[PDB]
């Protein structure tokens, strides 16, 4: 006997969704929960707020699910009007992001499911941080999570940042402009290649239609922006060009009836009686009109139980500002044909790519060296970053196994040193490069026996695009 | 899904007879069974949840009464001590819409007695 | 056009109505029904009540206005001016656009930055509450302050309960200027914990914000406290007459515009952006006005009015006489006589020249020595090898003597060469003076903390940052990075 | 756990009549009812939902009122296929029961 | 280690140093002496004169960053006029000749 709301979305299986939930035993904590099922499909506040309360009314709910299609504005900020007015909690939403910002004073409210916009930087230096690539650009349009986005990328980017370039660029606001005038004197500096902002799809559409007007289309550039302009569902124009990479955390998450009852069980769990040293009988709220100051002492010995609850290994926990503590993380997604195609799984902090290079992107080099005496030498990698400093080489050393599977280019990107990796830095600059660098594997470096050659000039005569 | 009782008996008086009754989705359903007084009161005997644990008992058979179920075989198994005044009919009842809650079944079983 | 309304004052809205028929010469309007209640959340479920013929026009009404910035901001529904003091309603991020008449409670921030260059420059410890209320005011007077110096802010949030500490702090921090914008309830808990310190008597108190007046303050104030007033702002007629007056101008500016497409009158089955919400904002923000009659109003960025003439007072502790007027630069009165209990004299600045200053030193052999006292307290008179009396000072060692978790502070003594060339300017340039060791010796140096993006300076030269010593004698260097604010001598050696 | 009594022993009518049976639990149970008949040696038969809310195959014979802690059920127009006892449920706590009464036919 | 971090040449010798540093200037001194630790890297004038009293020790010639300890004050103190006169007159007169001497 709980009060838990429902989904409201106007597709789905509800079936799925209710059987998925009822499995989690929720014995040996206290009184035991339950469920009610209504749906409604139209997105203005006013119904939305006599269903809320009209429900509120009629049950002792204690807290509110919800979800419809991927309307983001059209539901964040009511939620924070409620949740302030009820002093009541109330889970995370799909259906919109429940992310941009719970930028009001939680000290009424709190709700939320997703990972934070810094955790999701964090892991966008990680991933640009598995191969090469500083950060290079900074966010041109109004995001109003911008001055702590900045200077958190700014905080970390210098303090422990393996040796990168300078960001000559800055924020402009064309929403008062008048069209392409300002965008325009951006359009140059902005050197090569970028990293894009966080804006609208409408206008990303629009700032497309620029750079498409000056060139910025094509041209050798990638872009990154985690997901919350464009990509927010399977739905993209076909004015996105092919460099427009994007990471969430979803393709397998809020929606899933598991998570559901996840959600179900975070609300649950946290006990009046699992409170043991503030055992404390929660007299629900009457009805959306009155009974405000009954929750003055209850919602705060509820607002520090929230925070790690212990789960059936998915221990979901919550920030100040309600993140997670272990957000559930997805890699970016890209492909050409309107285009998102997964490659990606994140956790903790692991990453696991699917490839060790990015594909499309002459003058582009293999070159095959060979550890030694004051010439190349090789080390090992850091052990909480991955690449190196001073070297700045990957050196993809190749593993010899068992014959039935093939070679490791994925073993970890050893570092090397030297004489000649000196001269190879000069060298790039002098007329033009771009390095493949890998080591041997036979280990028979300049032999020549019966017939054939081995080693580095065994790869020489075989024509694999090399140095030495 | 239907439900159908079996290891009916009272042969003991004070003894422990552990009925059972077999469903042929009961996994995720969670269970509690009927005794049946002389003036037919469809008193409470035990409680557990779809997922083995809540056990509990209203205050008429506490103390004495030893209780599991297995949803493989979609059965439970409690055995029957102080029913020795009774005459009673015992049937199983499987609760709707599933779960560790609660809620009105219409899922009940067939019926069965036990004799002292 | 009709115009939606909130009640306040009901005679306004009788007179608004027969304001609508004043403003017909601009174009035809109409006024519609007015609702306030008790119930925030009633009032939000009848937004679209008043909404329905809400396809062309925009309404926001004064006196916490919190459920109708939101509901109307979703349309992107046009809102206008009203009475209101707080900062969350001013910021790009909570709310799309809700012009302003009456500058907020941190928007003062100004009048006192002028009010030095008006007698003579001051050093200023500006005490504020911990929220958003103080911290806008703080980030206002730094942004003043960083044109073309102040010692230091508190926190007190939830200052109400024997926070005699924080002024105790702040009486021995050379500054007579005080500068407090806290509520009424803080200002009755600031001016009881300074009368027990003497701080109402002899020290200055500086009474700052429009929440110093009102309240049980009045009944707790002495006689020349200064306070800050807004020129008619309790003349809500004045209010809603210049209200239809703004909107009037701004109607026959829009209707002669292309693209005047109009938002739908259902309130129950809209989903989209209308189009026309920016070109309001548009051509509101950029409404200057002639005159009505509470003075002329232009907008800001943030639409409030920015040119508030501000009404200057002063407590001759029998009432709180008006003497002077503002108006983006201030009027100079001439019956301003400012009275402080104190008399007449100490009316100008006034600063404490402090002769016992605060030394921070550092172990550090053969400079600096460190040895336990003898078992009276006063330490071991020894000799040289020429048998001269080895001077040395008392150093009021760390609590961390033994390098573990133990915090007990002794009386130690120390001696050396910073110590005897310290002895010769003392004697020099007539110095009272004690001698603190640093906390944990670390020599100062600066990196980012907390997790977040504030650098702070550990060590030694954080003490010197943070007010708890005034020189710094000890074999410091002279690097890039500490010179960047601390300003040095000629470095008494060379070394490498 | 909480515990039921409903009350009283009888339902004394003949063909037609009109009986009630109250449904009492020691806790308020905020319309939490069920009811269920049964002949001596058969199996129950549903009822009553939350608002007395009939079952599809349950004719209209059958309706009812109350709240808080305390129900009333009415039965009438009473076909002697349902030769029976009916019986009142609550769930606040893990399940709730009382004594209930049997149908006799004068 | 302000010295070190500034400088991007010695970035791997500074990140050699990371794994070894002390906390104060006595246990790194003891630590020469008990060959946990080969080498040391302070100033001149505390190294003068550790090799003059704990006599095991010596010093290696040359010099890299040429500065000298000066009295650190708050900005814009009124004393910062007088203090940077006294000090030319205490090196005019002998009397740092005499401290240093004593």
């Amino acid at each position: 006997s709980i009060g838990i709301a429902v989904i409201l979305v106007g597709t789905s299986d509800e079936v799925a969704i209710k059987d998925a939930h009822e499995k989690d035993d929720f014995h040996h904590l206290s009184v035991v929960p339950r469920v009610e099922l209504v749906a409604m499909n139209e997105t203005d506040p006013k119904s939305i707020i006599t269903r809320i309360c009209d429900l509120m009314s009629d049950r002792k709910i204690q807290g509110v699910v919800f979800a419809d299609d991927t309307d983001q504005e059209a539901i964040a900020q009511i939620l924070d009007f409620i949740s302030a007015q009820t002093l009541t909690p109330i889970l995370g939403i799909h259906g919109g992001s429940s992310m941009i910002m719970a930028d009001k004073d939680e000290s009424s409210m709190f709700f939320q499911f997703g990972p934070s916009i810094e955790q999701q930087a964090s892991v966008m230096l990680n991933i640009m941080e598995e191969y090469d690539w500083y950060i290079f650009s900074i966010v041109t349009t109004y995001f109003p999570g911008y001055q702590d986005f900045v200077n958190k990328i700014r905080s970390t980017i210098e303090n422990s940042f393996v040796g990168w370039e300078l960001e000559e660029v800055l924020l402009l606001d064309m929403s008062l402009d008048d069209g392409d005038s300002k965008i325009q004197n951006q359009l140059k500096k902005l050197q090569s290649p970028i990293i894009l902002l966080y804006c609208t799809k409408e206008e990303a559409t629009y700032i497309f239609e620029v750079a498409n007007s000056v060139g910025l289309t094509g041209y050798g550039y990638t872009w990154i922006v985690p997901s919350l302009v464009a990509g927010d569902t399977d739905t993209v124009p076909s004015e996105f060009p092919t460099g427009l990479i994007s990471v969430s955390y979803d393709e397998w998450d809020y929606g899933l009836p598991a998570r559901v009852r996840d959600g179900i069980a975070i609300i649950t769990t946290a006990a009046s009686d699992m409170l043991s040293e503030h055992s404390f009988i929660p007299e629900p709220k009457s009805s959306c009109y009155n009974t405000h100051e009954k929750r003055i002492y209850q919602s705060n010995m509820l607002n520090r139980y929230l925070i790690n609850v212990t789960f059936e290994g998915r221990d979901l926990s919550f920030s100040e500002d309600g993140y997670q503590m272990h957000p559930k993380l997805v890699i970016i997604l890209l492909n050409k044909e309107r285009k998102w195609e997964r490659v990606g799984k994140w956790k903790d902090k692991s990453l696991q790519m699917k490839y060790y290079v990015w594909p499309r992107m002459d003058d582009h080099l293999s070159i095959v060296t060979l550890e030694e005496a004051p010439f190349v030498i090789v080390e090992s990698v850091d052990p909480l970053s991955g690449t190196c400093m001073r070297n700045t080489v990957p050196c993809q050393k190749r593993i010899i196994s068992e014959n039935k599977t093939d070679e490791e280019p994925g073993y970890i990107k050893k570092c090397c040193k030297g004489f000649c990796i000196d001269i190879l830095k000069k060298i790039s600059k002098s007329v033009k490069f771009t390095y493949d660098l890998y080591l041997v594997t036979n280990g028979k470096h300049g032999k020549k026996i019966n017939g054939t050659w081995n080693g580095m000039i065994g790869e020489v005569v075989m024509k694999r695009a090399y140095m030495a | 899904v239907k439900l159908q009782e079996s290891g009916g008996g009272l042969v003991q008086p004070g003894g422990s007879l552990k009925l059972s009754c077999a469903a042929s989705t009961f996994s995720s359903y969670t269970m509690s069974w009927v005794r049946q007084t002389p003036e037919k009161r469809l008193e409470w005997v035990a409680y557990i949840s779809n997922g083995g644990g809540g056990t509990y008992y209203p205050d008429t058979v506490k103390g004495r009464f030893t209780i599991s179920r297995d949803n493989a075989k979609n059965t439970l198994y409690l055995q029957m001590n102080s029913l020795k005044e009774d005459t009673a009919m015992y049937y199983c009842a499987r609760p709707s819409r599933g779960g560790s809650s609660y809620w009105y079944f219409d899922v009940w079983g067939a019926g069965t007695t036990v004799t002292v | 056009v009709n115009i939606g309304a909130v009640l306040s004052t009901r005679k306004h809205e009788q007179m608004f109505r027969e304001a609508v028929n004043q403003a017909n010469k601009r174009i035809q309007l109409q006024a519609t029904s007015v609702t306030h209640k008790p119930n925030a959340i009633q009032m939000a479920l009848s937004v679209c009540e008043d909404l329905i013929s809400s396809q062309v026009y925009a309404i926001l009404v004064s006196h916490t206005p919190t459920p109708v910035s939101y509901t109307a901001g979703f349309y992107r529904i046009p809102v206008l001016g009203l009475t209101t003091r707080m900062s969350i309603y001013s910021d790009k991020s909570i709310h799309l656009s809700f012009l302003r008449t009456v500058p907020p409670y941190s928007h003062q921030s100004s009048v006192w930055f002028e009010m030095m260059r008006v007698y003579n420059w001051n050093h200023i410890i500006l005490l504020v509450s911990d929220d958003h209320e103080g911290r806008a005011a703080q980030k206002r007077l730094e942004t003043l302050l960083e044109e073309r110096k102040a010692e230091k802010v508190l926190q007190f949030d939830p200052g109400t309960k024997n926070v005699t500490a924080l002024l105790m702090e702040a009486r021995e921090l050379e500054a007579r200027v005080i500068i407090l914008s806290a509520s009424e309830d803080d200002a009755a808990t600031v001016y009881r914990a300074a009368a027990m310190l003497d701080m109402t008597g002899s020290g200055y108190v500086w009474l700052v914000g429009e929440r110093e007046i009102s309240g049980n303050a009045l009944r707790y104030a002495p006689d020349g406290i200064i306070g800050l007033q807004l020129i008619n702002g309790k003349n809500e007629s004045a209010h809603i007459s210049d209200a239809v007056g703004v909107v009037a101008q701004a109607v026959h500016e829009l209707l002669e515009k292309e693209n005047i497409t109009d938002p739908p009158r259902g309130c129950v089955g809209n989903t989209n952006i209308w189009k026309t919400g920016p070109l309001f904002k548009r051509v509101l923000m950029s409404s200057k006005y002639a005159d009505g009659v509470t003075g002329r109003v232009e907008f800001n960025e943030d639409g409030d009015r920015k040119f508030a003439q501000y009404s200057i007072m002063n407590l001759q502790n029998r009432k709180l006489v008006q003497v002077g007027i503002y108006n983006g630069t201030h009027v100079i009165p001439n019956d301003r006589k400012i009275i402080w209990p104190g008399g007449e004299t100490e009316k100008p600045r006034g600063y404490q020249m402090s002769t016992r200053l605060k030394i921070v030193t550092i172990h550090q052999e053969p400079f600096v020595y460190v040895k336990p006292t003898m078992s009276d307290g006063t330490c071991k008179e020894e000799f040289t090898v020429n048998g001269d009396p080895v001077k040395k000072v008392i150093c009021t060692g760390p609590n961390d003597t033994s390098p573990g978790s133990p915090r007990h502070t002794v009386p130690q003594c120390c001696y050396g060469f910073c110590i005897d060339l310290l002895i010769k300017l003392a004697r020099t340039m007539q110095f009272t003076y004690e001698v603190h060791l640093v906390a944990d010796g670390k020599f100062g140096t600066q990196e980012r903390v907390q997790n977040s993006n504030k650098k702070e300076w550990n060590g030694m030269m954080g003490e010197l940052l943070s007010g708890q010593a005034d020189m710094i004698v000890a074999p410091l260097t002279i690097n890039n990075e500490r010179a960047q604010y601390i300003e040095f001598s000629k470095p008494f050696k060379y070394q490498g | 756990d909480i515990q039921m009594t409903q009350s009283p022993s009888s339902l004394s009518a003949s063909l037609g009549g009109k009986v009630t049976i109250t449904c009492k639990a020691s806790q308020d149970i905020n319309k939490y009812i069920a009811w269920y008949q049964h002949k001596p040696g058969k199996g129950p038969r549903l009822l009553i939902h939350y608002t007395s809310s009939l079952q599809p195959g349950i004719p209209s014979r059958f309706s009812g009122s109350g709240s808080g802690r305390d129900y009333s059920f009415s039965i009438s127009n009473l076909e002697p296929e349902d030769i029976a006892t009916y019986y009142c449920l609550q769930y606040d706590n893990l399940y709730t029961f009382g004594g209930g009464t049997k149908l006799e036919i004068k | 280690d302000i010295y070190f971090r500034r400088q991007v040449e010695l970035s791997t010798m500074y990140r050699h140093m990371e794994k070894h540093n002390y906390e104060s200037a006595a246990e790194a001194i003891q630590a020469v002496r008990d060959n946990k630790l080969h080498a040391f890297i302070w100033d001149s004038a505390v190294l003068e004169f550790e090799a003059s009293q704990k006599c095991d020790l010596v010093t290696t010639g040359e010099l890299f960053f040429r500065s000298g300890f000066g009295i650190g004050m708050r900005k814009d103190s009124p004393w910062k006029q007088q203090v940077s006169l006294s000090i030319l007159k205490s090196h005019e007169n002998g009397f740092m000749e005499d401290l240093d001497k004593t």
